[PDB]
């Protein structure tokens, strides 16, 4: 079977 | 299942909780928050028991037990801490700490270990290294090394020390993935940034968000759903002050009934908090004046002695955010970067196991 | 295997799609864009083998195909139309007004080189018209696309109908279990709910930091053609990304892929796009054709009355997950180790190429999915 | 041998104003 | 055997 989807990607940059 | 006089005794803690917590929260000293509602109780269930007259009845009224009797109180709060110990990992330790000189009456030793699980020791104040490595072991041996220091400093030199150590480490009803943690920016403020461990899992969860009030609340059951720790954020990065007022009893019971099962991304930092709170300028804020000050103390119940008055209420807990717990539509973000609340929840009776906040955690 | 003539008419339909793209993405009211460059080029055809004099030539001017003779144009683009004959269907049919009947020669012809179908349809019954259009669209693509128009502008002229569906099969499958809810960003401001299909594979990948794009090319079953994606960065409309766009910056582009480690989330699902090329083919040298005062479509039927009202591109596309299995063992090999994103979740470009000629199969846009808006919680 | 590596995981949330 | 959990996902968008 497929593993878990991945980590929530890091915050973005400043506006 | 909690009797009618312990559970009328888990509301008064929760709700001492919630006061303690908003007075240390004002108190800008104060970063993180660890607290212990039964503990917190209990320590002034021991005051109550120790003591006399307005000293006594002043610990009774900061519970707000006012109306109870003595041993109903010292009875219900007992079997509160007592149902609090399942396959979560708590160790808790309680030891009072007096002067060389001072010998405990053999009537309150018995009672305090009967109820509160009091320990007694006594100490010499003088050599202060000895002292703190005293304390310091005690609560290290209580914690198995997870919690290794209390206090660096005792001020108050004269007086009995009421020493609460802890470690709790929630066990989650759905683990984490083990490989599921990476390193993250931890915003403490916007133009602060500290370098964490982060742990992630996408999964179902009851989850609330308030376009209004800008924050959201999330439920992540622990092992066998037996209780709960629910965390509040506000949806971007600024100090806690805004969300603090809006915490209230009442608030908490308005936002869970608003809760839903939804798909959460959750992103928490991983590793052990460690917090030693100071109670006794606080507990006398909320009106444990008497105890707290040497010439109006009267803890004679205690020892024998109206000289003995109570020096400091260490409430020192090692909260651990681990991975570890049972085998198990597009996702909310629960990204915990930044500053938030948490509160630990039996699901049973709804006490209060804990209430805290995330500040600053460690890290460079 | 295509002849030198057909290689010719592979290289004018590819030049004519990227004239088509571009002038149909200038057009503001245009959101999603699909389009064939043999099946577009085949419409000039039809005009090329039922027009007489500058109706016809403007056709052959506007494929490039000034120099090259009809013979070899019809002949050429039917080669070219049979070759790609992956699932693919593919049918043409002319719609005429009931009055008008089509010559007999025309219709040996255009049935011979360009399968075209021949209909003549009462526009004054809207409903039952619009009904026989989309029937033949629905049973063409075998209920694929179900409909082609909701409406008929132009009721006096011709109609030319091209109704597609088209399925890309992979040259490694992705797993059929691999497959979530996800948010497609259409703008910063607007999400909609959309269903990701995901794969980790070695894949031609190339990321301009400085033009702010990601290319990615995903070869199709047996390696025969492949499907290459554009897509910026950052959430911004195509526009930047548009004006990059050249058959010369392509080259540039794909010479700059190597095979890495790429992790590719893509939307799962039937884009269906409807285009009226009428006003497009127009604006690139089609005038004569589609004025009903000028247009001379006497060898389609007889009558100098008959224009070109408009040239329907129905297009269904599927993004699925289906393709030729690979060996297992892919993942053990620390090649796959640490992959470059190739996150789709906000509009992006792709082509379908011939790996061999280099003939477009398809160039188009994936704007605005079908799905409902969401709220971005965390948006402010 | 064993299954794919799972999906990406999804998008970061948004930064600062 | 289950497969690695999938890859970190893309960076956040700008704040307004």
């Amino acid at each position: 079977p497929p593993g878990p989807p991945g980590p929530t990607g890091p915050r973005g940059p400043p506006g | 299942m909690l009797s009618p006089k312990a559970a009328t005794l888990a509301e008064r803690s929760a709700g001492l909780a919630f006061s303690l917590y908003q007075a240390m929260a004002k108190d800008q000293a104060v970063e993180n928050i660890l607290l212990s509602p039964v503990v917190v109780a209990s320590s002034l269930g021991l005051v109550s028991l120790g003591g006399k007259a307005t000293t006594a009845s002043q610990a009774k009224a900061v519970l707000s037990a006012e109306q109870l009797r003595d041993e109903e109180v010292h009875a219900g709060l007992g079997e509160l801490l007592r149902s609090l110990s399942r396959n979560v990992t708590w160790k808790l330790g309680s030891r009072l700490y007096g002067p060389s000189s001072v010998s405990f009456a053999e009537d309150f030793v018995r009672s305090s270990k009967q109820h509160y699980n009091c320990e007694h020791s006594k100490i010499n104040f003088r050599d202060k290294r000895s002292a703190l490595q005293s304390i310091n072991e005690w609560a290290a041996q209580t914690t198995d090394g997870k919690l290794p220091e209390v206090t660096k400093d005792v001020e108050r030199t004269d007086g009995a020390l009421l020493v609460n150590a802890m470690f709790f480490k929630p066990h989650w009803d759905e683990k984490f993935h083990h490989k599921m943690v990476d390193n993250r920016g931890f915003m403490v403020t916007r133009s602060y940034t500290v370098g964490v461990t982060m742990m992630h899992r996408t999964g179902l969860y009851n989850y609330y968000d308030d376009e209004k009030e800008k924050l959201q609340i999330v439920e992540m059951p622990l092992a066998h759903k037996l209780s709960s720790l629910i965390i509040l954020m506000p949806h971007h990065v600024e100090p806690l002050e805004r969300l603090e007022k809006l915490l209230t009893k009442e608030q908490l019971k308005i936002w869970m009934g608003k809760m839903q099962k939804k798909a959460v991304a959750i992103s928490l930092p991983k590793g052990v908090v460690e917090v030693t709170h100071d109670l006794q300028k606080h507990l006398a804020g909320l009106g444990l004046t008497e105890a707290i000050d040497k010439n109006k103390a009267d803890l004679s119940r205690m020892s024998g002695k109206k000289d003995l008055y109570l020096a400091s209420v260490f409430h020192a807990t090692a909260f651990e955010w681990d991975t570890e717990g049972n085998p198990f539509r597009s996702p909310k973000l629960f990204y915990a970067d930044h500053p938030f609340i948490f509160l630990v929840r039996d699901t049973q009776s709804g006490s209060l196991l804990f209430i805290g906040r995330l500040v600053r955690p460690k890290g460079d």
